[PDB]
RNA sequence: GCUUGACUGCGAGCGUGACGGCGCGAGCAGGUGCGAAAGCAGGUCAUAGUGAUCCGGUGGUUCUGAAUGGAAGGGCCAUC
RNA sequence: UGAGCCUUGAUGGAAGUGUGGACGCCAGUCUGCAUGGCUUUAAUGUUUGAUGUUCUAACGUUGACCCGUAAUCCGGGUUGCGGACAGUGUCUGGUGGGUAGUUUGACUGGGGCGGUCU
RNA sequence: GUUUAUUAAAAACACAGCACUGUGCAAACACGAAAGUGGACGUAUACGGUGUGACGCCUGCCCGGUGCCGGAAGGUUAAUU
RNA sequence: UUUUGUAUAAUGGGUCAGCGACUUAUAUUCUGUAGCAAGGUUAACCGAAUAGGGGAGCCGAAGGGAAACCGAGUCUUAACUGGGCGUUAAGUUGCAGGGUAUAGACCCGAAACCCGGUGAUCUAGCCAUGGGCAGGUUGAAGGUUGGGUAACACUAACUGGAGGACCGAACCGACUAAUGUUGAAAAAUUAGCGGAUGACUUGUGGCUGGGGGUGAAAGGCCAAUCAAACCGGGAGAUAGCU
RNA sequence: UAAGGUGAUAUGAACCGUUAUAACCGGCGAUUUCCGAAUGGGGAAACCCAGUGUGUUUCGACACACUAUCAUUAACUGAAUCCAUAGGUUAAUGAGGCGAACCGGGGGAACUGAAACAUCUAAGUACCCCGAGGAAAAGAAAUCAACCGAGAUUCCCCCAG
């Protein structure tokens, strides 16, 4: 009932709350990976030293990943075919890749773990939109499409 | 049998009922294990209660520094 | 008719039991009731109507109460 | 969907014509709005107990794949499916000749049946 | 066909067949403190347990009692607070 | 010996020789005896060891009351009476003995329970790998062909060769009778008897362990042992019985 | 240390010795087959089979010597995955097995007694398992006392049946 998140999540608290939090929930999520915080003695002193070299991230770091949505909006159309056949259906697996790497049709390149979709996208041929989820912060927006070949 | 950081029990007990019951009792606590290290990255102990309230106000470094050590 | 002796505290001396125990009992002390009074009354005419101990329950008492003052608990008396 | 605090409510700018919800011992008043000169109790915040939803991240996996490895074990990793369930430990109600330890009297014209034990 | 080796070979056990019942597979069930193994490298035309005992014609009435199967609204009810 | 009672035809002993059963420890109490005496006596230990030292302590000279408490008195009761228990009983420490207590407690003896090991070289199942079954019989399914049907079924022969099939040696087993019964033999011999291509029979080796195994089931088998194996231990179990 | 002496059941044969390296006794060594923790692998114990090195070599060989498994450290190698680990190799240390009892500890009966039997007893005994020492164990008060004080643990006699 006592830990540090500083890294806000939904939580009640933000910049690490120092009174009363949640027990049990950080022990093997929170913790692991996530937002370390042990707000024992020790840990907790050393939050006061902080945090301008690490608040400077929501003024600079957001920056440096926020373009995101306005790097890749206007792109031209994403024209990579999934195989549209089957009498009316596809061949072409669309899930990950073809989301993602139809960045890389002339260089540039992202990671395929930035997408936002929760269905899973019906192998159609049609405006597949593609809301770029690279970071909770920022959101972007990309488009797919399918062609006869 | 383990819960390694505290040492265990399973120590026998005679478990009366009305008056008494000159039987035994015995096999306590758990298991569990993946325990992420702030460093590399999880060993899976087979601590238990106790042993995982332990690694609380402790550590998991301390509470590793003697399944190691000694 | 009037009442509460179906009293409280003791008991000379006896009867009867292997024992536990059981029974009879004049007389004494304090207070009673009935009788003018002598006096009678310590449950029923008598003999069956009963359960030892332990573990406890309830009330009473400065008996005791583990450093001391209390208290819990123990004793003692009454009773379940 | 209950309940605790208790937060906002109904009992305990100067006249007239009107509209709505309130209840009745009933003949009535209550109460917003134009022109006109603390408790009985409800909603939101909540804290917390309930069922039920979904999620991953503990946990399972006697699914697949990769290494250790020219292993069917095991461990690590990736992936899938399951998921706060299952299962385990402590406690607790069932059930429990599956097993265990025992009890199940005496008198008596043998014993047993019957009868009797003060 | 089997059985009391050493007083019983049988009308007893078994049998093929029949029926009830359980088991969705990490199966039920069994050995095992557990890991693990058998069931089975099988998967309901399969596996287990119970009873009947080729085959023929059949297998009637009772669910009050006990057991089992379903329900689980209401009563009673453990730890726990 | 045991009995009311035994020459008893109730028990025990063929005979001889040797062995064979009230002990031992500490505690408690009586008796005798010795020491000392309202006092008696030390324990461990020390030690110029049976001395001497050590009196921690144990017992007695006071008892009454549940006790506080009082005290040759004291409890009882409100009682100052009576009644209960006490009050001019010498104890104490050794030694030897009678008894008791705790112990194996005079000696011998169970059927059993519990703990840990040894056993599947017998036997019961099962696993792996090998072997055996003289001879003679019956003669299913399938097929060839003739017949026959529009085609089949159906049939006739011939071939074919099945079967917990038939008869019968080996082999396996045990229904009957005699003999044996201090046997040739701790289950057999003799004459018959059942199965004998099968749920058959057998060699070798392996796997199941005792409350456990295995069991076509008899409580059968688990090394001449089985309503809970053998060996060692708890163990001198306990034995109001002989 | 010494006149004898070559162990015993039996001499006997062949011998060694008398001065001081003959015996015989005591100390330190050398050797010490095979099995057995058994350790190179296996194995019905005292047997079977190999790898890698060696010397003498009439230069095939004989035997010899090393090679078990774990743990600590060292260095070198090193997966899925950059790293890093996992794993691997080598080497030096060390362990391993026996052992009578006492001792610490983990597990733990029943007969028996209660004149039956469940609480209770027997007894934490028997036993089985682990460990260590020459003793082990315990041990310098979060002890006791009672308004005075004592002063770690241990063992002995009392307190007391
Ligand atoms: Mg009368
Ligand atoms: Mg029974
Ligand atoms: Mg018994
Ligand atoms: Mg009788
Ligand atoms: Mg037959
Ligand atoms: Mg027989
Ligand atoms: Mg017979
Ligand atoms: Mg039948
Ligand atoms: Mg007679
Ligand atoms: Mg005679
Ligand atoms: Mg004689
Ligand atoms: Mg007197
Ligand atoms: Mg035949
Ligand atoms: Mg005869
Ligand atoms: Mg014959
Ligand atoms: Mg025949
Ligand atoms: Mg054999
Ligand atoms: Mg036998
Ligand atoms: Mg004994
Ligand atoms: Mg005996
Ligand atoms: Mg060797
Ligand atoms: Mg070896
Ligand atoms: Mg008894």
């Amino acid at each position: 009932m006592q830990v540090i998140l500083l890294d806000k999540v939904a939580n009640l608290g933000s910049l690490g709350d120092q009174v009363n939090v949640k027990a049990g929930y950080a022990r093997n999520f929170l913790v692991p990976q996530g937002k370390a915080v042990p707000a024992t003695k020790k840990n907790i002193e050393f939050f006061e030293a902080r945090r301008a070299e690490l608040e400077a991230k929501l003024a600079e770091v957001l920056a440096a990943a926020n373009a995101r949505a306005e790097k890749i909006n206007a792109l031209e159309t994403v024209t990579i075919a999934s195989k549209a056949g089957d009498e009316g259906k596809l061949f072409g697996s669309i899930g990950t890749r073809d989301i993602a790497d139809a960045v890389t049709a002339a260089g540039v390149e992202v990671a395929k773990s930035e997408v936002r979709l929760p269905n899973g996208v019906l192998r159609t041929t049609g405006e597949h939109e593609v809301s770029f989820q690279v970071h909770s912060e920022v959101f972007a927006k990309v488009i797919v499409n399918v062609v006869a070949e | 049998m383990k819960k390694d950081i505290h040492p265990k029990y399973e120590e026998i007990t005679a478990s009366c009922s009305c008056g008494n019951v000159m039987k035994i009792r015995s096999t306590v606590g758990h298991d569990l294990n993946l325990d992420v290290c702030s460093k590399c990255h999880p060993f899976f102990t087979g601590k238990q209660r106790d042993v995982a309230t332990g690694g609380r106000v402790d550590r998991f470094n301390k509470r590793f520094n003697i399944p190691g050590s000694k």
